[PDB]
Order: structure tokens, then C-alpha cells, then sequence
């Protein structure tokens, strides 16, 4: 999933081609501060999508809630479609 | 955010295009001196009923009004420039190069031969788009001229005979734009331009020294009212001028006896 | 001070370079008088870089930074800007010279 | 390469101007000579300061 987000930071326009002083001084002083904030934002997004040593601890936030649903008192592989299909056998037979 | 950055990059292209169609200077519209009105009717302090200490506070609010009205006239320029470029930002090209990131496929790995050609794209934008071809003397030619001086026997001064060959190319170093030499490009450096400023400061400071030389040869008692405490004395009428220095100036003017 | 601390030491004497800045030839000869300790610092850092990505990155950056032709000269890059940054101080002086011609 | 002519001549002249003398192939050191264009400049200024 991090690869699908890294692929859209791959398609980010090269803002460093507009760092020259012929773009600094032709531009509105507030549209240049927005441009320098949008360049500081890409480095925030890119330095956290390449923090791949953080994915191994995000996987441990998914494991314990999944593993408790598998500790079912009925069966590990039980679900609603089977347990509804086995209520049809239980209800539509005699008592 | 990618669309906001493409909108900002298209806006800063629209600012650069309609400021290079109008051929305007770069620092002109960011300088709020250029939006200042020098032909303003300049209010006279002798018609405003000021008391003794009131004249410098009158001068400050005539200045800071006229400075605020030049800043607020610069803001009205840029707010009208913004809507001119935002109109052309909506009709723009949007063909920008992308940020060089290393290519990473879905389940694959990243080769170091692609991490390195990405790093080559970062260090190929560290070179300037137009640069001085400042020549280093290689050791292949700095020794072929050092020992040629050492074969004649100038091996003791063999250090200085190389440096003049280095500096003679360094001084007439030409600029190159894209590897090719743009020819007929004269630049004024930052050590030349700071020598134009230092001589121009010295030829206006000697007019200030010559101004006060005449005023203190004729009227040497003027050196007892300090320059910062001068317009703190004024008023609108001459009889309202603060008498802190009036009776002292009249007696220093009468001479040393 | 910080720009010239890497060359002239810590007692940089920033008054001399504020008044008279160094010419493009003296920026060159201050590049070349530290380049042997710059190419050897990069080689000692690329040897002890954490990975062969970073080892190439500290030599490719130094291969660009040690070349004196890559020093960005604002007067060479933007010629109309450095003339207009000159006429900010030449116009500040000219306003002091009109005040003395009126006096 | 357009001014490639003059960049060589200054290297030629900078050694030509501080050219040292050699006696027997070895350099006799501490040998100052006054030339014949220097000595004819001492005469031409001394003639002009006595003619005035």
C-alpha cells in the first residue's frame, strides 16, 4: 500500500525548477510563500512514505484484533454466511 | 496537493510571463519606493499650530502616512497583478518535469543503479544555469610550465610562475551557459559594484562634510545644538521655538569675549 | 561570517569582506586552497558512510561542490538583478545628494 | 581559443623578464645587471633635468 502512495509522489511536479530568482521576483510575495510551503510539504510527505521501518509496527496494530476474532468459541473459520445457512437447517427442521 | 502545487507552479509561470512581456525590472515592483508619490502636496508644519516638542511627531506621521500609502499602493499593484496572472494560469500548459524519485515497482526491489542515476539528477541541478568558466590549472599543465621554469633555473620562484598563468585565465574567464560560451556577455561583479557604492558614499559624505564646514565657519555656534535635538526645538511660529538653546546660541554667537 | 568561516577560520575578519567582497578570482583561489582537504574529507566520509547509496551521494555532491565553476554567481546568473541591487544603494545615496544640493 | 595567442606570450615574457644569468651553465646567483635600455633611461632623464 505504501507503494501505491509512493507512485503518486512520483508524479509530483518538479518544484525545484522554479527556485530561481527570476521566479522569486516576478511572483506575488504571498504566492511565493505558498510555493515554498508546498515544497516543504512534499518533503514531509515523501520522508514519511519512505519510512518503511515503521510498517512493521503498524502491522502489529492489525494482528491482535484479528487474532481475537479467530479465538471464537464456535470455530476459527466461522462466519455469518455459514452460520446463517446453518440456522436455516436448525429453524426449518422440527424443534 | 499535487494539483495545488501544479496550480502554484503554473501561477509562478504566469507571473514570469506577464512580467517578461511587460519587460519590467525584477526589483521594481517589490520596492515600495517606486509606488511612493514624490509630488504629494507635502504638509507645511508652519500652518498646523505645533508647540515646541510637537514638530518631530508631526514629521513622523507625515512620513509614516506617506510610507503606508506607498506600501498600500504596492499591495494594490500585486492584488491586481495576481488576478492578471490567475486568469492566464487557467489557460496554461502544465507540462512540467516530475520529481526524480527512484523507480520502485509493486513487489520488486530498487536497484542501486537507479538510486544513483536519481542522485545524478539531484547533483546536476546543483550546477548553475549560467556559470563562470573559472579555470583550475591542471597538474598536467602546471608542471609542464613549472619545470620549464626549472630547466631555466627559476625553481626557487617556481611557485609564482604558475599562479600568474592561473590568474591570467581566471581574470578573463568567460561565462558559459549550456556548456557553450555565450559571447558578448559582460557582467558587473559584486566586488566591482561594492566599489561603485564605496566611492559614491565617499563623494556624498564629503559633501555633507563640506556642507557643515561652511555653516560652522560662518556660524560656529551651531555646534551647541545637537543634531538629534534640533527639530525638537521648532514650532509653527518663530516665537514658539523652545528657549532651551536660544539664549545660549545668542551668547556663543557674540564671540569668545 | 558563516559563508567565510569554512575558509578563513573563526577569526574571519568579516569587516574586510563586508566592505570589499572577494572577486570571482578570489572565490576561486579560496576554493582551490582547501580542495585537497575537501577531497580527502569526502573520501574519509564515503568510506564510513552507512551504505553504498550514501557513499555515492557524498562523492557526487563533493564532485559538484569542489568544482569552482559551479559556484553560483548572482551577477552571472541574473544580470538585471545585480544591477538593480546596485541601484538600490545608488538611489539611497542619490537621495542624500539631492538633499545636499537643495541645502 | 580566440585570445589563445596572448595567453602564451605573457608566460614567455614573465620568464623573459626575470631571466637569470648563467656563467658556465651554472647560475651565478646575486648577479644584478643594469641593462642598456635602463642605462639609457638614466641618461635621458638626467639630460632633461639639466636642460631644464
Amino acid at each position: 500500500l505504501s507503494n501505491e502512495r509512493y507512485q503518486l509522489l512520483s508524479q509530483w511536479p518538479d518544484f525545484t525548477t522554479m527556485y530561481g530568482k527570476d521566479f522569486y521576483y516576478r511572483a506575488h510575495p504571498e504566492d511565493l510563500k505558498k510555493f515554498y510551503d508546498a515544497a516543504d510539504e512534499y518533503y514531509k510527505l515523501y520522508e514519511t512514505v519512505t519510512e518503511f521501518d515503521s510498517l512493521s509496527a503498524l502491522a502489529s496494530q492489525v494482528v491482535p484484533n484479528y487474532a481475537a476474532r479467530r479465538r471464537s468459541t464456535v470455530h476459527p473459520a466461522i462466519g455469518s454466511t455459514v452460520a446463517d445457512g446453518a440456522f436455516t437447517n436448525f429453524l426449518l427442521s422440527k424443534q | 496537493k499535487k494539483q495545488a502545487t501544479e496550480n502554484l507552479m503554473k501561477l509562478l509561470q504566469a507571473y514570469k510571463d506577464i512580467g517578461d512581456a511587460k519587460s519590467e525590472p525584477l526589483l521594481k515592483n517589490h520596492n515600495p519606493r517606486t509606488f511612493e508619490d514624490r509630488d504629494y502636496p507635502v504638509p507645511d508644519f508652519r500652518t498646523q499650530n505645533l508647540k515646541a516638542g510637537d514638530v518631530p511627531k508631526f514629521f513622523d506621521t507625515v512620513i509614516s502616512t506617506r510610507a503606508s500609502a506607498a506600501i498600500a499602493s504596492k499591495d494594490k499593484f500585486w492584488a491586481g497583478r495576481k488576478t492578471e496572472a490567475e486568469a492566464a494560469s487557467a489557460k496554461a500548459s502544465a507540462a512540467f518535469p516530475r520529481v526524480a524519485v527512484p523507480e520502485w515497482k509493486k513487489g520488486k526491489t530498487v536497484s542501486i543503479e537507479n538510486l544513483n542515476t536519481v542522485t545524478d539528477k539531484y547533483a546536476a541541478a546543483l550546477v548553475p544555469k549560467r556559470k563562470l568558466a573559472l579555470p583550475v590549472l591542471p597538474e598536467g599543465v602546471k608542471k609542464a610550465v613549472e619545470d620549464f621554469a626549472a630547466s631555466v633555473g627559476q625553481a626557487k620562484n617556481a611557485s609564482e610562475v604558475s599562479e600568474l598563468l592561473a590568474k591570467s585565465l581566471a581574470e578573463k574567464a568567460v561565462v558559459t551557459e549550456g556548456g557553450k560560451v555565450v559571447e558578448g556577455f559582460s557582467y558587473v561583479s559584486k566586488a566591482v559594484a561594492a566599489k561603485v557604492i564605496a566611492t559614491r558614499r565617499a563623494e556624498v559624505h564629503e559633501r555633507l562634510l563640506k556642507l557643515w564646514a561652511k555653516r560652522l565657519l560662518v556660524s560656529p555656534e551651531l555646534a551647541i545644538v545637537p543634531l538629534n535635538e534640533f527639530d525638537a526645538q521648532l514650532a509653527s511660529k518663530f516665537e514658539g521655538i523652545s528657549p532651551k538653546y536660544q539664549e545660549l546660541l545668542s551668547a556663543v554667537a557674540q564671540g569668545n569675549k | 561570517k558563516e559563508e567565510l568561516k569554512v575558509i578563513y577560520g573563526d577569526n574571519v575578519d568579516v569587516k574586510h569582506f563586508q566592505a570589499s567582497p572577494r572577486t570571482p578570482v578570489q572565490q576561486l583561489f579560496d576554493s582551490l586552497k582547501n580542495a585537497a582537504a575537501n577531497k580527502e574529507r569526502a573520501a574519509k566520509e564515503a568510506a564510513a558512510a552507512a551504505s553504498p547509496y550514501l557513499a555515492y551521494a557524498v562523492t557526487k555532491k563533493q564532485e559538484v561542490q569542489a568544482d569552482p565553476s559551479n559556484i553560483p554567481f548572482d551577477e552571472v546568473l541574473y544580470p538585471q538583478l545585480s544591477e538593480e541591487l546596485l541601484e538600490l544603494e545608488l538611489s539611497d545615496i542619490r537621495e542624500d545628494e539631492i538633499a545636499l544640493e537643495k541645502a
